Parts: C-alpha cells; structure tokens; sequence
RNA sequence: UCAUCAGAUGACACAACGUUGAGUGAAGCACCCACUUGUAACGCCUGCUCCGUUAAUAAGAGCAGGCGUUUUUU
C-alpha cells in the first residue's frame, strides 16, 4: 500500500510522487521572511 | 541575384547567393562529405577471386572496392576470348591490369566497395553509356508526343558506335540541337578523361562531383542571377567548365572574376549572416531574437523578442515581430539545411486573423523554396508544427564530451549524493568486501569533509566491506588503481 | 441463462463431464462503463456479478478486457491454449506491379489480372487502392470477393507446415499491372483477414510507397 | 454445421419433442452470389470443406 | 456540503489555523499530499520524526498521523529496496520500457519535447501492432515520468508512427485516461497529421550548461574552426588603428593552424602589412571555447589575458 | 532468383525434402527413385492436388 | 566451388458525360473563419541593393555601420 519514505511517495506498489530538498525554495514575497519605474522587491528589473 | 564563391582555401568551399549585401542560399562545402559515388578513378586489380568471381582493384587507401565478373568490358577481356559460361577471371585479365573505373556504390558495410568497368557520363539533358551499348532508351516521366518526338530527335542525332545513352528525366527535348551539343561536349569530355587518364599507371582520381560545379549550376544557379564572382581563378576555367558547356553560354556575361583586395564575403559583408547560421540563437532583424534547438527527435524554435525588459509596446508590435521573424525562419531554414520535425512557439495575439496573416507570411516564403514543406495551422496552444523534407540527403561532433548532447550538468552535490547511495546498495549486495570506484576529482574535493560521519556510518551498516565518467566496480593504491 | 441457483450442481456435473475433455475457465472484466460502449447499467451488473463470483473463484485464467482488442485477444488466446513458439511467421503481403518487376524476395506471388479493373470508370483513374471509391467498387462486384475467398483458403491450408521449421518471414505478393488498383485492395483485405485470425502481418504498397 | 447426415435423426428428434409446444419452423433464403457476397464476413470456411471444390460448389 | 458550511474538521475546527496565518516547506509536501492515503510515513531520522509530530499538531490531524512512526528498515518499505529504480529515474534522460521500448525526455530550449523508441528487438514482427502496444505501455510511463520529473510546460510527442486512426485515437484515449488520478492542470489535444501530439502544462512549482560548449549537445569541428577563427583575426586585422592581434586558442587548435597552416598565416602578415598578430595556445580554454583581442612574450601573454577574462 | 517469365510462383519449400537420404541428393529431379520418395509421401499428393484445384479454378 | 538451413528498354492504347448521384478521396491553388469576456550625438565612408536624373562613371537618396573621437546613457 502507499508508503512515505529525499522525501519519497510510494503508491502501493510503484512510486506516484517523489520530493528532494535543494537550496532555496518556491516562496513568494515574504513567505517565510518579514507606479514608480524602479522599486525594491529584493530587485528592480520587474 | 548576386553569388558568391570563395576558394582562398581548398579544404573549405563556401559558396552563396546573396541579394543586395544579404546572403540567402548556403552551400558550404563540408569536407569529409565524400561523395564519392560516380567518381571516374584509376588503379590496378590488388585480387583476382575465382570463388567470389570478382577482383579487388585498389582505387584508393580504405578497401580494395570490389568489381562483379559480369560489369567487365571488352577491353579487359583478352583478345582471344572463350564462351564456356565465361566464370574465369584468371582467363578474362591476369590481375595489376590499370584500370577505368566510376564509383559505383558508396561503401557503406564492411564489405567492400562496389565499382564497375561500364563508366557512365552525367549530362543535364543526357546520360551517356561511353562503352556499354545496350543501355538505351528514355527515362519514364517523359512520354506522350515527348517520348515519340524525342525518339524521333535522338534518331536523328549519330553516335558513335557501340555507345548507348539515356535522355534524363528533364526530358523537354525541345532542341535536338541542345541534345547534339551536350552531347558532344560530353563525347569530348568522355575523350579528355580516358586520354589524361593515359598519363599514369598508378591509382588515381580521373573525375568526380562537387556542389562546387554539379549541384552549384544544375540546382543552385538560375538565368534570374546577375552577378557570377570568383576568387581562385585557378578555378575559373574550371567555372568556364560550364560557361557554355552547358549549351547556354548567355551566362558569359555573368562571369565576373573576383579579384578585389578584400577577401569576397566581406566586400558584402555577409559573414554576420553566416556566422548566425551556426550561432544557435540569432537576433531578430527588426530586433528581438529566433532561438533554434534540436531535440534530436525533433526541432524547435522559440521568438523571445522585442529585445526589452520594461516599455511601451503593444501585441500587434509583437505579433509584428512575427511576421518579419517568418521569413528570418525561412532563410535560416533553408540555410542550416534542416529536414523533419519542425515546430514554433509563435507569441500568441488575441487578432485571430493576425494568426492567418502571420501564417500567411510563412507559407509564401515556403513556395520559393527549393525543398517541398508540408505545413498545418497554429495549434489552441499555438505550438505550430511543419515538416520540410531535407533537400540535401547527406556524429559530426554530436555530443560534447561533458555535454553528451544533453549539455547539462548534474549538481556536484546531487552527483555526490547519487554515487553515496550506489554505493551503499552495493555493499550490501552478496559477496561484498570492499567498494573501489572512480570520481570526478571535485566531487571528493567537497565530498568527504561534509561526509566524514556519514562515510562512517556507511561502513558502519556494512561491515567487511568528469560529472559523467564516474564507474563504481565492486569488489567481490588510489593513484595507481 | 445457464447460471445455475445452486453451482454445487454445476461442479458436480462438471466432475461428471468424460476425462478426454479436459476443461478450462476464463474469465473476464473491464471497467463498467468500458462495457457499455460494447452495450439498469450498473445494479443488473452488480447483482449479475454476485451471481458469476464463484466462477472468477473458480477461474483457472482471468483477463482484463478494458484496453483489449480483438487482436489482443486472438495471440492471448492462441498463447492461451495452443502454447507459445518462439518460432513465429511474420507474413508479409506486398502489392507489386508487373511493370516495375516480381519482388527480388518473394515465397508466393499471384496475377489478379482477370479480376474486374476499377480502371474502366475513368472518375476512379486517379484514386487508388486505399480511396473508398475504389474499395466500395471492387466490393461489389462478386469475382473479387471469391478470388479473395479462395486464395485466403489455399493460404490457411499450407499455413501450419510453414509454421514449422521456424521461418522467420513468408512473403505473398499480389500484382496488378501497375499495381494500384487491384493488387491494392486485394493486398489489403486478405491481410487483414489474417490478421483476424491473429498470425502477426505487415502490408506494403510498393507502387505506393515509391513517391 | 450441425445437419446430420442421417435426414431421420432431426426427424424423431421432432418426434420427442414434449408439452406439444408448436413447433414453428423459420428458414431464410437468397441467390447463390448474394450468398457468397455475405458468407465473406471474415467468416471460417463452409464447413463442407472436405475437398469440397468451391465455396460455390 | 460546501453550502452549509459557507454560512459556517468544521469551520470550528477551520477558525484555530485561521488565527497563525492571519496573524502571520518540508511540512508542505504533506500539503502537496493531503489525500493522505498513506499510512506509512517511517523516518530514518528520529529528530526529523519529532519534527514531524511537531507538524503533526500544526497539521491537526491525529487521526490520519495515528500510522505513523519511524522504522529502522526501509528495505521492507522498499525505501532501501524497491524504490530505486524510479530514483534514478527522474534523471534518466530516457526510459527503457517492460516492453523493452524507452523514450527520450528532450529538454529543447524552445519547448519539451519526447520522442519514443520501440524496442529495437532482433527482428521485425507485426511492427504496427507492436507501435501500439508498446505505444501503450509508452503512453502509461508518460504521466508517470512527466509529474516525477517535475516538468511541464509546451510538451509535445512524437509516437512511433500509427496508421490505423482509430486505433490512433484509442491510444489519445489512453492518454486522457493517462492523468484522472493526477491533480494538476492539464490538457491534452489529437494526433497531429504529421503524427506529433500536443500536449499540457505542469508549471505547478538542479543542473545548468555543460562546462565544454557552453550547453550546446554538439561541437563544431577543429577542421572547420581551422579555417573559421582564422577568418575572424584576417577580419579584425583590417580593422583601423590596430597595432598588433592577440588570439587565444587552445593547444590542438593553433597547433594545426600556424604549423599546419603556416602559408596562410604569412600571407595573411604579407596583405595585412604592418599589422602584427600573435597566436597563443592555452590548455585551460575548452574546444570550442577561446577568446581574441586587437589594440608579453609569445608564450606568456595568456595569463595576462586571462587576468583580463 | 525468381525467373522474370513468371506469372504466378508457388514456394514449396515445407515439402517434405529429399535431401535427407544422401543417397538421392546426387540424383536429379527426373531420376525416378526421388519421384519413389516424392510418391511415399501423401502430402505431395495434397499439394498437387489442392493447387490443381487453385489454377483450374 | 555442387547441395541444406538460417542470415536510367515492340505494337499498343488513352473521345461523348449520361460514371450521373451508384463511390469522392490523394496531392497541390485559392478564398473563408471561431466560442468563455479568466543610449544619444557627431567623424568620416576602403561601399551594398536600388531609385531619380543627366553624366555609365560622377556627383547624389536611404544609411544592418566594422569603428575614431566626444559627451553619455542603455
């Protein structure tokens, strides 16, 4: 049956979803942390 | 139309046709193409053999080719010939014999190379059989009043004896004259090479093909083009080759040796164009880019443009840059040569018809192409697909050696992470006593120190035991192993 | 129909049946819905289902239709019961034209010349073996369905000897004149009759296949 | 497929038959080409195989 | 269901997470997995295991938790046994196949792309059949492969080629059946004439170019790069005010172009008159990779340059 | 290779070969021995037959 | 090298549309759409189509610039 085991989902038998860890992650602003033409978002191209 | 032909250095034969200062058609040479079939050669037979009924003759380094008993002309056979089936080579010419000799079939197996006495002589109209009288006829396409006419035209024309010919495919016929001409000037070419090839008994070339002359004139130039330029001269008498031997001499005019201090690419400064044609992501002209990639199983191209990052500019502008990137696709198309599975990534536009016009753009540059292009409407994701059959049918460094074709790199840590727990699955494994393996050298330079313990820990569990080129052997000094 | 009320009866005559005959069960199933594209819908099933569960019990092989295909289940079948031989034809069914030649490889060839032209109706000219037209024209008339008939049968009768000694590929050519009318279509049909029966099969229109 | 050679079999066959529930025959017919016309519905042979000339005959 | 609770684990329930996140990674794979299926969830790590029944108050869920519990064996849970296969997968560039086919996850700039192999067996028997049934089989690793590399996008196919049209669309049928269980936005669309397959999206949430050719699958040919950078220093040697030519190559490269290719080289001095150019082999530079400046000894000007770039 | 005359070309490989006998391997086709080993085996009677049966229709 | 098995050529023809709808493809060529709304500036220019003109040249229009210098912003 599934099992969860580098972060492993096992389905049953074969194995549905994986997840690794690397450095970083995919956060907006401020998600873990606290019409000018340039403004401070962490940068100024957007 | 302008063409361009650069020969300052033999081993390369870049040659182009260029409107204004802009190229459009490429044909550079690539050495190693070796396009050896129908390619009149000399040597001598390196082995008679009575079981495979065939000689070996040595036209050149690779192989010593190969030459089916029955191809053989009245001129390697003796004199007094004999008919009792006729199998003995031995008996038809001792071997060492020079030779007259065409390639025939391109060695492409481990067997030899496939070459036969029956020379045969390319014409555009025509196609002589020089010695082999019984080929005869006209090809198929050409029928009807054509095939009757003709064959009434043909009858008309005198041969020498014993020489057969067969009308090519372009079978317009409309000048027996024309026939005549080529003929004969292939009669006179057909004397020239058996006399040169008089000079000497060793192996050697007596006539080939190159783009440089048969797919240059045949299929690149057209009586639209203005400008012929030439940098050898040494090449061009053998530009006058063609001048008139090809029964239309109106070209005569056309023929303007180069002979500027400038070397002639540059005097129309078209190498920018030709370096885009390797350079694998060229910016749009208008501006902007056209990213071209090979899967390998297909191709894609993707239109990144605008060449901006914040401003004022609008969906026709892009859908605009669509229209100028079409034919930029055509010319590079055409250019690097490319035949399969082709495929856009259009910046869609809300303008529907915009859609038909873009499409518009592209489908009226695919009609001045030599090639033939199967095209399909923009996909609801707007993937467009298109087919261009290649027109040239001919591991040129296919994969980097880090690369692999993918040119893409494994994480060092990920690459460390992925051998540890190889390692591990293998000492486990039955009769396991120790784990030698190879690894890149930066890999360890950061491996160990993070993972002293945990190098530990692994050969606690079981005790007794470049980025691609990493081999881990099992064992059922470091330096020197 | 032929469910019993109590099955006890249906294994005891089932001991009765003679020794010589040896029997085997199959059973079968496929998604719901996938069986009613094949066909209340889902209670009838349900309580039916309760009725044929001693026979999956029972089942001495049970497969899974809902992907499946005739095909699928003829070499299922053909593996099922008469075994498995690594030896295994491939036949190959190409339509030639006497003009261009015989295939240089060929173990069988016939002449469908006599056999009515498609060519006489100058509308089908153009179209060839594969346009419905033409298939629907030859449909009709009768001589074609017996040549089809009769072939398939002397075919079938030297199949099985053929089928020994482990030959790796039977050719039968099929050639018109030209080879894009009749020759086609014959190619065509007595194809796929075999592949009905499930020997594995490759067609090739060689006149086709030239441009 | 299943005649008898025998024509009496089927005959008193006819004659067990209990209940005196009619016993209603139906039969269909056509020419011998739409037969055959039909019978090539990837069908086996006409099981009067046995050196039987023709599916015709 | 939803209706009554709008007015409104209950909405009671719901209101003690409201307050942390108004107020207001690892535990988000078990939001990415919220079906919670699994039952077991063994650590190797004890501290990660408390870590986790910290996150198992945060999670609110005891009941669905009550199963898990750290393990000492990941081999019975195929952690250390079964599971390997698809680890290395995810970064195998191709698949082989239980049918024996494989397939060739490609990663063109311009969109995804796949090819599908057949297996290339000894022989050739029933081939069209065989492209279907190993299209099958194809078509099934697909998803699989597709969301565990966790790639998505403008991702197109090319399946081995499919005559029989229906039998085409029974394998698009396939595909749309492909995905039910999947929860991502996806949407397929038909076969192409050509026998392409537009395919959907996974953008829902490791590697960079390879150091030789800067990313490129190919290299071009020191033959051909004889007579193309050659091209370019002739080119700048016209350039104006220029006094001197530096180049840099590696070693392979000027070997066979001033040795080899001497002539050229003093002509190209005798044309370009008073012009000096300098050619430097350096063994740090890739194949294809060098560099070139027009404006130090004739072997020890490159660490200068390099000091430059 | 098949003779460019042919209008139609029957294989008959699978029939039982002569060759095993060594003894009738040096003879021809026409020796009648082999024709003895040829009229041995029923299943040549079937193939002529049948194909007899093929053509004449 | 005997066996066996596996591995770019005569004499022809090609109508009527009443093949019409018995049966409408294959490839071209045309038109025709859709429905969710979510850096400058100048220097000099060894020159390239063209277009004008008279004067073919030549002067001159447009200027992917190769880059000098000058501020200078991308």
């Amino acid at each position: 049956m599934k099992r969860m085991l580098r972060v492993a989902l096992v389905d049953g038998q074969r194995l549905y979803d994986l997840d690794i860890e690397s450095p970083g992650h995919e956060q907006k602003k401020a998600n873990i942390y606290k019409e000018a033409a340039f403004v401070d978002y962490g940068a100024e191209r957007h | 139309k302008r063409m361009l032909i650069n020969a300052t250095q033999q081993e390369e034969l870049r040659v182009a046709l260029v409107d204004g200062q802009r190229l459009y058609d490429l044909d550079i040479e690539s050495p190693g193409h070796e396009q050896k079939k129908a390619n009149i050669y000399k040597g001598k037979i390196t082995r008679i053999e009575p079981s495979l009924e065939a000689a070996f003759v040595d036209y050149g380094a690779e192989r010593h080719g190969f030459l089916p008993l029955k191809e053989i002309a009245r001129e390697y056979f003796p004199a007094n010939y004999s008919a009792h089936g006729r199998p003995n080579i031995k008996d038809v010419l001792r071997e060492g014999q020079e030779v007259i000799v065409q390639i025939d079939k391109e060695e492409r197996g481990n067997k030899g190379a496939a070459l036969t006495t029956f020379i045969s002589l390319a014409g555009s109209y025509l196609v002589l059989m020089p010695n082999n009288p019984r080929a005869g006829g006209i090809s198929r396409r050409i029928e009807g009043d054509d095939r009757t006419e003709l064959k009434e035209a043909l009858a008309s024309l005198e041969l020498p004896e014993g020489m057969g010919l067969i009308v090519r495919t372009a079978g317009v016929g409309k000048s027996a004259e024309a026939l005549q001409w080529d003929l004969s000037f292939r009669l006179k070419h057909w004397e020239a090479i058996k006399k040169a090839a008089e000079s000497r008994p060793a192996p050697f070339l007596i006539h080939q093909e190159s783009n440089v002359i048969v797919r240059a004139f045949r299929d690149y130039l057209r009586q639209d083009i203005g400008e012929i330029l030439i940098d050898n001269p040494k090449v061009l008498e053998l530009a006058r080759q063609h001048i008139a031997a090809l029964g239309r001499p109106d070209f005569s005019s056309k023929i303007k040796l180069y002979t500027g201090e400038i070397p002639l690419f540059s005097h129309y400064q078209i190498e920018s164009q030709i370096e885009s044609a390797f350079q694998r992501e060229v910016r749009l002209p208008s501006g902007g880019s056209i990213v071209i990639d090979s899967t390998e199983a297909l191709t894609a191209i993707d239109i990144n443009s605008a060449r901006a990052t914040r401003g004022g500019d609008i969906e026709e502008t892009a859908f605009n840059t669509n229209l100028e990137a079409a034919d930029e696709i055509a010319r590079q198309l055409r250019l690097r040569d490319l035949g399969g599975l082709i495929v856009i990534c259009f910046i869609d536009m809300t303008p529907v018809r915009h859609q038909r016009a873009v499409e518009n753009r592209l489908r009226e540059a695919v009609r001045q192409d030599r090639a033939r292009i199967q095209i399909s409407h923009i996909s609801r994701f707007g993937l467009l697909e298109m087919s261009r059959q290649r027109l040239s049918p001919s591991s040129s460094h296919h994969v980097c050696p880090r690369c692999s074709g993918t040119g893409t790199v494994r994480d060092n840590e990920s690459l460390s992470l992925s051998i540890l727990r190889l390692i591990e699955e293998e000492a486990l494994k039955e009769n396991t006593q120790e784990v030698h393996a190879i690894v890149p050298v930066p890999i360890a330079s950061y491996l160990l120190n993070e993972k002293r313990s945990a190098v530990n820990a692994i050969e606690t569990r079981q005790d007794g035991v470049e980025t691609p080129h990493y081999h881990v052997l099992r064992v059922r000094l470091s330096y020197m192993l | 129909r032929n469910m019993p009320e109590s099955p006890e009866i249906f294994e005891q005559a089932m001991s009765n049946l003679p020794d010589a005959f040896s029997p085997q069960l199959l059973f079968l199933d496929a998604d719901r819905n996938t069986l009613i594209r094949r066909y209340s819908l889902e209670s009838a099933i349900d309580k039916e289902s309760d009725l044929l569960e001693p026979l999956r019990s029972r089942a001495d092989l049970i497969v899974d239709t809902s992907e499946m295909s005739v095909h699928e289940l003829a070499e299922m079948l053909r593996t099922r019961l008469l075994g498995k031989r690594e030896r295994e034809l491939t036949m190959v069914f190409e339509s030639f034209g006497f003009k261009h030649g015989i295939p240089i490889d060929a173990d069988y060839v016939f002449d469908v010349r006599f056999l009515p032209n498609p060519h006489w109706d100058p509308k089908l000219r153009p179209m060839t073996g594969l346009d419905k037209p033409v298939a629907a024209f030859l449909d009709r008339h009768t001589e074609v369905h017996n040549f089809i008939y009769q072939t398939r049968s002397y075919l079938e009768l030297w199949l099985p000897m053929l089928e020994t000694n482990n030959r790796s590929y039977l050719t039968v050519a099929i050639g018109c004149t030209g080879g894009k009318h009749r020759s086609v279509y014959i190619a065509e049909q007595l194809a796929d009759y075999f592949r009905s029966r499930g020997k594995n099969v490759q067609s090739r229109h060689r006149t086709l296949e030239k441009r | 497929r299943n005649m008898p050679e025998s024509p009496e079999i089927f005959e008193q066959a006819m004659s067990n038959l209990p209940d005196a529930f009619s016993p209603q025959l139906l039969f269909l017919d056509a020419d011998r080409n739409t037969l055959i016309r039909r019978y090539s519905d990837t069908r086996r042979l006409h099981p009067l195989s046995s050196k039987n000339l023709s599916l015709e005959s | 269901d939803r209706t009554e609770l709008k007015e409104a684990k209950s909405a009671e329930a719901l209101q003690w997470d409201l307050s942390f996140r108004l107020k207001h990674v690892i535990v988000r794979a078990f939001r990415d997995y919220l079906r919670q299926d699994i039952g077991e969830i063994l650590i190797d790590n004890p501290k990660v295991l408390e870590l986790a029944r910290q996150h198992i108050a945060a999670l609110g869920r005891p009941d669905f938790s009550s199963k898990i519990k750290l393990y000492t064996g990941e081999i019975p849970l195929f952690s250390h046994y079964q599971i390997e296969s698809q680890i290395e997968s995810a970064f195998q560039r191709e698949v082989r196949l239980p049918s024996g086919g494989s397939i060739v996850i490609d990663s063109t700039e311009a969109l995804t792309a796949i090819d599908i192999n057949s297996a290339r067996a000894t022989r050739g028997g029933d081939i069209e059949e065989t492209a279907f049934n190993t299209n099958l089989e194809a078509a099934d690793e697909i998803a699989r492969q597709l969301r565990l590399r966790d790639l998505g996008g403008l991702i197109v196919i090319c399946f081995i080629d499919m005559t029989p049209v229906r039998h085409q669309r029974a394998v698009e049928n396939r595909l749309r059946e492909a995905v039910r269980q999947d929860r991502a936005r996806i949407q397929i669309s038909h076969i192409s004439r050509f026998g392409l397959l537009e395919m959907s999206r996974q953008r829902l949430s490791s590697h960079h170019v390879c150091p030789r050719c800067s990313g490129t699958g190919t290299v071009r040919d020191n033959e051909s790069l004889s007579l193309s950078i050659l091209r370019l220093i002739e080119e700048e040697a016209l350039k104006e005010n220029t006094q001197e030519v530096h180049a840099i190559v590696p070693v392979p490269i000027a070997s066979y172009l001033l040795n080899e290719k001497r002539s050229a080289v003093n002509a190209i001095e005798t044309r370009q008159d008073g012009v000096r150019c300098v050619i430097v082999p350096n063994d740090q530079m890739e194949t294809p990779h060098y560099h070139v400046l027009r404006v130090t000894l004739s072997y020890m000007l490159p660490k200068l340059h390099e000091e430059a770039m």
